[PDB]
């Protein structure tokens, strides 16, 4: 670009079309010549090379009279014989020809079922919806004179319908499509052309049209047709071979002209104001056109040279068109030539299809097809469009490997003067730049802070690299001189300096999975460096370590985009992270570690001390101070010498870097240090601010690490962004000249426990020798502490360890057991029983300050490295019971099972150090299962919410303007703003700091001060009274009053939600401020808290579930979790969750005896389940007896086990499960072909035995324990013609299906643990139609799912709506990460738009207005296809559409224009 | 409104349409077991006349296909009545603000 | 100790401008083609984050592929502009050609 060469006109829309055949008057080149080369290698005239199509190895242009310097290329078109298709809309005419009939040339519908789809479609193409369903309204061998008079009516209604619309403001003249316009449109097309599909006969004449078939996309058969219907056309209008493709054309030429009436709404989305007609031969191809020559170079590898992949197609195509020309000059002169004619049409089609598709064009079949047409340069994850148009490669773009500097600020980066001499900036020199630019030019190519090129006023650039100083001094005393041109009076020369101190760099680290990957630094030019070097500030953001890392550095190049970078990409506006607004910006691993040295009582530092380490840290020549000169404080200690104080310089230099016309910090904070680690009655865990002096407590990782509420959020909170980022640069140069003077250690004596405490850990560690004994007895249940060798132990411990079940067991007993000798260890050893103590141990000054470590690190050194579990199991053991060679097997001890009680320091045993090697690759092992997850979420999240943007009205829309959200989260609050929203105590503490920043002063005149407060104080009023009542029978006399006043116009429009909390601190707290000076305070803080208009919140909301699922990818610590939890929810809007649960609140007088009754009362019961046994004696002889004998369990066990009673297994046995069993036995026999001692039944058995005899087929007895329910006995006989059955697999099989009693769709009902008082039952299974009936032990009004699209459909849009911001929610609390609610609501909002399900998928980009975002996203010429048949202007609108055609984007500094105001008239 | 038991003959429900200026609805009596407006997770519904369906859309200078949209047939659409067109208001108890009103059109 | 064999010496690269390709006009790849460097998918949705709309500009138009071509106000077309072939005692100007009628349809 430059900015001197403005362009006054701009592209907004984009048509599309299909180009006829006046391809005539646009090329009149006619490339018929199929030789591409000769010999000589010129270019042979006719050719695909022909030098009218641009010009080629350096000949001038025969059209353009250009070289290759300046030709654009023209394009060049192939004279098609016949007219072949287009395989683009091939899909499309064979379903206009599958519709029509031959005889009558209408469409086999009837004609005014097709003139309803036309009128309704004509009404759709105006934006009104209602107007056609209230076309179906409309009605009346039914005779011409009524159906004419039907369509008057219809087509009437119509005529009146559009010219009200448009008497109102509804519509205009060029149609009111929108999203939801757009749904009703593709499903009125998808039934129209099904109704189009399925007609047998003309339905207007009467006679049918046969069936076409085709092949893969190059035949069109005429079918014949069966006898039953050839004699139904003969009696009715007379009172399998090829067609040729064109005379599919004049079938469809002549429906075309009957059937435009219908088509013209078809295949127009919006009016057709231009009114042509939509002819039949948009579909078929009479000529191709042939990309220019600058567009088909040829290729080259190596050095060799290789001819286009494009022409090789494409000659190919031009040789059939020679092949058919010599072969029709044969029928010129008159079997055997149509059978090759024949053949040539089949490859003149097949091989324009192969210079479109690749896939379509199928031909050898050969496999690896090379040269892969034009649609497989727009479609695939390179494409031409994701590739091309949405990444590109940059120029004045640079990349290095980064390493770490705390000498630069934490804003800037630091620069090569490899670097910096090569990048550079067009700078127009002016009047004021002229005393830098001249030295810019006289320092030339080499010198660093040097020029490399001058621009002059015509566009020219003059080179400095060859240049002495003399040349140069030459043009540099000549940047101000006026050319005596005309045209160019208004430009300026352009000087390209270098890269200067205050120039602006966007770096990022690559995997940009959040915008505060990509952040505006200050550029530092260091010499004697060959990479790029970074603050530890900013590694936080950039996920970086300094380990081989690179970052990509960009420097812009105009105004305007430097001052995006200075003020909205800064890494100072960075601070706050927008996935929960919490600091991302923080010192790390010895700064932390010297504060606690520092800010420590020890700390006394004399004069020469003192001021050394403020001079150390804060510079006036670097504009550190606000003051210019260095202000210092009295002594702490006068009289004995005179003595610093630590703590005295952190006051220090918060003095001299915050401005001084206002009051200090107060600030009542803690640390991360116990007050025990300091002595008796030490108060150093406290951490006090008062005026901005630092009286109390050390300072760690939780005051000036990347933590909340410490003193540098404070600072940020009070002072603002730039000077929380000035203290992080003032502190980190303290804290590494503190350490140069005063080093940091760690040694081998911190390692080491005190001989006392060495004894402790060996007493404790003493009495775990038998705790693996005492786990196994209490497992297998044996008492009075056998010994480990017992044989009944041994038979046990051998049953537990064939079962995965029984095994998780023994491992979770005796894993709680030796966790509980470990932290009795730990407890006894780590703080009171080492050698060296905390403010001398420097590996416990680590793991307590957060610099680097923790305690469970600490104790595996000191102390011992404990349990080795191996996902959630203890160490895995050997068929023979071994869990090593070295162990006896089934060896009950605490080591056997891998419990280390060696420690780092005294080294670990070999039997210890093989299990400690399996810990450690139960981790690697499952990244190695890691490949890709997460980066196939965010980019279906960010492709469908690219555009959604904060409007200037509040309201959360759509680029094409489709409304999201009335409100942003419900009360348009910023998140990265609302971190001391409800922080009241420190905003009192800091009243007058926070007034004189938001400074009511000069604001009152412009906002107004009032109404809402007046509003506000009803609605507060009205909602105390009516609080007591549930939310159905809630009144809306008065709805929110951010509903009714906008926030940042009205002073006290606030959410509900603050309002209550900011009115429960004035009344529960009595404390010059009063409370009426406080509310509007903190009314105003409200107010200037709130998001921007055009704020990209989509992005915002996508990336801030995008990043942090990338911290959420690991194993069991069920229900579905994590990523596929999120891809259930997210992606898919999957209607078949994995699994499905149901929670059901149980009341408050139920008991949990009456509840576990109940949930016996719910879930299924198998009969295999209540059975101990199923003996079967087959006898063969006299037919083959099977005697199937059951044994149940006892009666009172499966009735306390299952609710069951012996009357239902009756009812199941003889109804249910012997219908099962002979079907089963006659498809095995279907196969095959191709103690007790009882008797005496009494009436009513012997009556229902042969009631079971007449409804079955082979049973012949039967019996039940109708005393004590305890066996079942029947005896089947089968022919003696069949061999042997293998009867015990098939009742085990029969038995594992039938059930006694199961609500379906649901499977178990569990009563967990109530957690926060919830008293609730999870089913596993959903049906709500059944839970309702239930009402007596459930409260059916609180009943909650996961699954959605149950709720969408039993309770509605609303509810479901409610579901999905409560499962992404638990997604992530189940991993302690928290994403705001505000953008939960976003997603979940974008999800119902349409008033059912939708996901961020394919299917669910559908139903959008933007084509260019739908053709960007995948399926590339998929819904190119969609939109050329649509007629679809694009409006230019979503950034993917903006990106394609270079206009602006519309989000942050696009969602506006500047205008200057000129003075004269 | 025609409350019934199992089933209607999809030979009668042709004839649910049927009077022009009327509307019947229809409902099983065991969908109708549990009112669904009374669930914690179904916020407040009030459909809005056409004075203040005619505000709204002047304050936010909409159309009427550019609003969220509640289905013809959704179950609280139905339990309300509404018609194409009409717009109904939620009040949502929303987890950052308290009350939020909201809004949704038939279509 | 010991040093590890692979270094930093082939991982740093800068370029103001230089080659392009011939179809899309922008900066080529390459470590030792003197090539650009890649403003990928993410980093497009990381400029809209910001609400950078200039940077996203910069970086995807003014400084990749840009390009002031011509267009007919009739047609609404990119390729079917010419610039004429004129006396060389006169000017060329800018003409489209299918908004082009050829002189040999002289009508009257």
């Amino acid at each position: 670009m430059d900015i001197s060469k403005p362009v006054g006109s701009e592209i907004t829309s984009v048509d599309f079309g299909i180009l006829t055949a006046k391809i005539r008057n646009l090329s009149a080149k006619q490339i018929t010549n199929p030789t591409v080369l000769d010999n000589l290698g010129h270019p042979v005239s006719g050719g695909l090379y022909d030098l009218a199509l641009g010009a080629f190895l350096r000949n001038l242009c025969s059209t353009c009279g250009l070289d290759e310097k300046f030709c654009p290329g023209h394009q060049g078109h192939i004279e098609l014989p016949v007219p072949c298709y287009n395989p683009l809309f091939f899909n499309q005419l064979y379903i206009y020809l599958r519709a029509s009939c031959l005889f009558c040339h209408h469409f086999r519908l009837k004609s005014v079922e097709v003139h309803r789809y036309a009128c309704k479609l004509r009404l759709l193409q105006y934006g009104l919806i209602d107007e056609s369903y209230k076309l179906d309204e409309i009605t009346l061998d039914i005779s011409s004179t009524l159906l004419n008079e039907l369509k008057s009516k219809r087509s009437e209604y119509v005529d009146m319908a559009i010219a009200k619309a448009l008497s109102d403001g509804r519509t205009t003249e060029r149609g009111s499509f929108t999203a939801t316009v757009n749904d009703e449109r593709k499903k009125l097309v998808h039934e129209f052309h099904k109704k189009l599909l399925s007609r047998g006969k003309c339905d207007n004449c009467g006679m049918f049209s046969p069936k076409f078939r085709k092949d893969g996309f190059t035949k069109i058969f005429e079918t014949a047709l069966n006898e039953k219907q050839i004699t139904n056309n003969r009696v009715k209008g007379f009172i399998s071979t090829y067609i040729l493709s064109t005379e599919v054309k004049n079938i469809l030429d002549t429906v075309f002209r009957k059937e435009q009436c219908v088509l013209q709404y078809v295949f127009h989305s919006r009016p057709n104001l231009s009114r042509k007609l939509v002819k039949a031969d948009s579909f078929f191809m009479d000529v191709l056109v042939v990309p220019p020559t600058r567009f088909r170079l040829p290729s080259k590898l190596g050095e060799e040279v290789h001819e286009n992949s494009q022409n090789q197609l494409l000659s190919k195509v031009l040789t059939t068109s020679l092949l058919i020309r010599d072969l029709n000059d044969d029928l010129s002169k008159l079997r055997v030539i149509f059978s090759r004619l024949m053949n040539a049409f089949v490859t003149i089609q097949n091989d324009v299809n192969a210079f479109i598709d690749s896939t379509k064009a199928q031909g050898r079949t050969s496999g690896k097809v090379p040269i892969p047409g034009v649609k497989q340069a727009l479609e695939k994850k390179e494409g031409l469009f994701r590739k091309h148009m949405m990444g590109k490669r940059v120029n004045y773009a640079a990349r290095s490997v980064i390493s770490p500097d705390p000498n630069i600020e934490t804003n800037e980066i630091g620069v090569p003067p490899v670097f910096a001499v090569k990048l550079t900036y067009p700078e127009p020199v002016t009047a004021y730049n002229i005393a830098e630019l001249r030295q810019a030019v006289i320092n030339g190519p080499d010198k660093w802070p040097g020029a490399t090129q001058i621009q002059n006023e015509d566009g020219s650039l003059v080179s400095l690299i060859g240049m002495s100083v003399e040349q140069r001094k030459a043009l540099a005393n000549q940047l101000l001189t006026p050319s005596s041109n005309v045209s160019t009076h208004t430009l300026n020369k352009k000087v390209y300096r270098h890269i200067k101190n205050r120039d602006v760099v966007l770096m990022n680290r690559q995997p940009t999975l959040h915008k505060a990957s990509m952040m505006g630094h200050k550029v530092r030019v260091l010499p004697n460096e060959k990479t790029l070097r970074l603050h530890y500030a900013n590694t936080g953001a950039y996920n970086a370590d300094f380990d081989g890392d690179e970052m990509n550095m960009h420097f812009p190049q105009n105004e305007n985009a430097r001052a995006e970078a200075l003020n909205l990409a800064n890494t100072d506006s960075q601070y706050l992270t927008p996935t929960s607004g919490s600091p991302v910006r923080g010192l790390i691993q010895d700064h932390i570690s010297a504060g606690v040295w520092l800010t420590s009582k020890d700390s006394f530092f004399t004069r020469e001390q003192y001021q050394q380490y403020i001079y150390g840290c804060i510079r006036p020549e670097d504009g550190h101070t606000t003051r210019s000169k260095i202000v210092t404080l009295p002594p702490t200690i006068f009289k004995p010498y005179p003595l610093w104080t630590g703590k005295q310089i952190i006051t220090t230099v918060l003095l001299n870097v915050t401005p001084p016309d206002m009051p200090g910090i107060n600030l009542i904070s803690k640390n991360k240090i116990k007050n025990e680690y300091w002595g008796k009655g030490s108060l150093e865990n406290e951490v006090l601010f008062k005026d901005g002096a630092l009286l109390c407590g050390i300072l760690d990782k939780s005051q000036y690490g990347a933590s909340k509420y410490g003193i540098v959020h404070s600072l940020h909170e009070v002072y603002g962004p730039e000077v929380a980022a000035k203290v992080l640069s003032v502190l980190g140069r303290l804290f590494t000249n503190y350490i140069t003077a005063t080093a940091f250690t760690c040694g081998m004596d911190d390692l080491r426990l005190t001989a006392e405490g060495n004894k402790w850990r060996t007493d404790i560690l003493k009495t775990s020798v038998d705790t693996g004994r005492e786990a196994a007895a209490e497992v297998t249940n044996l008492d009075k502490d056998t010994p480990a060798d017992d044989p009944e132990l041994l038979k046990r411990l051998q049953e537990i360890l064939r079962d995965n079940n029984k095994s998780g067991i023994l491992d979770a007993v005796t894993s709680s057991k030796v966790n509980a000798i470990t932290s009795q260890v730990v407890s006894k050893c780590v703080p009171d029983g080492t050698m060296k103590k905390f403010p001398c141990n420097s590996m416990q000054a680590m793991a307590l300050s957060g610099a680097k470590g923790s305690n469970v690190n600490v104790s595996q050194i000191m102390c011992l490295l404990g349990q080795q579990a191996l996902e959630g199991r203890r160490v895995p053991v050997m068929v023979s019971g071994k869990t090593l060679p070295s162990f006896k097997p089934y060896e009950t001890d605490a080591m056997a099972g891998g419990y280390v009680k060696g420690r780092f320091y005294s080294g670990i045993k070999p039997q210890e150090y093989y299990f400690h090697c399996m810990a450690g690759r139960e981790g690697l092992i499952d990244t190695a299962v890691k490949t890709s997850r997460s980066g196939y979420l965010q980019r279906c999240l960010t492709k469908q919410l690219e555009g959604v943007h904060v409007s200037y009205d509040n309201s959360i829309r759509d680029a094409d303007g489709t409304l999201v959200q009335f409100m942003y989260g419900g009360d348009a609050i910023d998140i990265t703003k609302e971190s001391h929203m409800t922080q009241f105590e420190f905003c009192l503490d800091n009243y007058y700091a926070l007034l004189k920043k938001y400074n009511p002063s000069a604001l009152i005149e412009h906002l107004d001060v009032e109404s809402a407060l007046k509003y506000s104080k009803k609605t507060l009023k009205y909602r105390k009274k009516h609080s007591k009542e549930p939310h159905y029978k809630q009144s809306v006399k008065y709805d929110p009053v951010l509903a009714k006043y906008n926030p940042a116009k009205y002073l006290g429009s606030v959410s509900e939600n603050f309002q209550d909390k900011l009115e429960s601190f004035l009344d529960k707290n009595s404390k010059g401020v009063n409370e009426k000076k406080f509310r509007a305070l903190m009314q105003l803080k409200y107010m200037r808290s709130l998001i921007n208009p055009g704020e990209a919140v989509g992005i915002i909301a996508s990336q801030s579930v995008g990043e942090p699922s990338t911290q959420m990818t690991l194993n069991t610590f069920n229900v579905t979790l994590g990523i596929p939890r999120l891809r259930e929810i997210v992606m898919t809007a999957s209607a078949a969750i994995k699994t499905p649960q149901m929670t059901l609140p149980i009341w408050n007088d139920v008991s949990d005896e009456q509840a576990d009754t109940f949930c016996k009362s719910i879930s299924k019961v198998l009969l295999s389940e209540v059975i101990d046994k199923v003996i079967v004696t087959e006898t063969t002889g006299t037919a083959r007896s099977y005697v199937i004998h059951m044994r149940f369990f006892d009666n009172n066990e499966y009735s306390e086990e299952y609710d069951v009673s012996k009357e239902e297994l009756q009812n199941v046995i003889s109804n249910q499960f012997i219908h099962l069993l002979e079907a089963a036995i006659v498809k095995e026999i279907k196969k095959q072909k191709r103690v007790e001692a009882n008797n005496n039944m009494n009436k009513v058995q012997r009556d229902r035995q042969s009631a079971i005899i007449s409804h079955h087929r082979f049973i012949t007895k039967y019996n039940f324990d109708d005393e004590s329910g305890k066996w079942c006995e029947f005896k089947l006989e089968l022919a003696a013609d069949t061999e042997k059955l293998l009867m015990v697999n098939i009742v085990e099989e029969i038995c594992r299906k039938s059930i006694i009693r199961q609500i379906p769709h649901i499977d178990r009902c569990v009563h967990p643990e109530p957690e926060n008082g919830k008293r609730v039952l999870v089913t596993e299974g959903v049906n709500f139609q059944a839970m309702w009936d239930q009402e007596a032990f459930i409260d059916v009004d609180g009943i909650t799912s996961n699954d959605v699209a149950a709720v969408l459909k039993t309770y509605g849009v609303e509810a479901a709506r409610n579901t999905i911001v409560n499962e992404i929610n638990n997604v992530f609390s189940r991993y302690a990460i928290s994403v705001s609610f505000r953008h939960l609501d976003l997603i979940a909002d974008m999800m119902t738009r349409q008033g059912t399900y939708l996901a961020f998928n394919r299917q669910g980009m559908e139903t959008s207005t933007s084509s260019f975002m739908k053709m960007s996203y995948e399926t590339t010429c998929q819904f190119l296809t969609k939109a050329v048949l649509d007629n679809e202007r694009e409006q230019l609108d979503s950034p993917s559409a903006r990106i394609v055609v270079g206009k602006l984007n519309n989000v942050g500094t696009g969602s506006f224009d500047v205008l200057a105001k000129v003075p004269n008239a | 409104i025609f409350v019934y038991q199992n089933n209607i003959t999809p030979s009668a429900m042709k004839l649910v349409p049927s009077i022009p200026p009327a509307t019947i609805e229809t409902f099983n009596e065991a969908a109708l077991v549990v009112n669904i407006t009374h669930h914690e997770l179904v916020p407040k519904h009030i459909r809005l006349s056409s004075d203040e369906k005619r505000e709204l859309l002047k304050r936010y200078r909409l159309k009427e296909s550019q609003l969220p949209r509640i289905q013809r047939a959704d179950p609280v659409a139905l339990y309300l009545g509404l018609k194409r067109g009409e717009v109904v208001k939620i009040i949502r108890k929303s987890e950052t603000s308290g009350r939020y009103a909201s809004y949704r059109i038939c279509m | 100790y010991q040093r590890l064999r692979h270094m930093v010496n082939d991982k740093f690269q800068v370029r103001s401008t230089g080659p392009v390709n011939s179809l899309t006009m922008q900066p080529v790849k390459g470590r030792k083609r003197h090539g650009g460097i890649r403003v990928g998918e993410m980093e497009r949705d990381a400029l809209i984050g910001h609400g950078t709309s200039f940077l996203l500009q910069d970086r995807l138009l003014n400084s990749s592929d840009y390009t002031q071509a011509s267009v007919c106000r009739e047609c609404g077309s990119i390729l079917t502009t010419q610039q004429s072939v004129p006396r060389i005692g006169s000017i060329s100007t800018v003409c489209c050609r299918r908004c082009s009628m050829r002189f040999e349809d002289a009508k009257k």
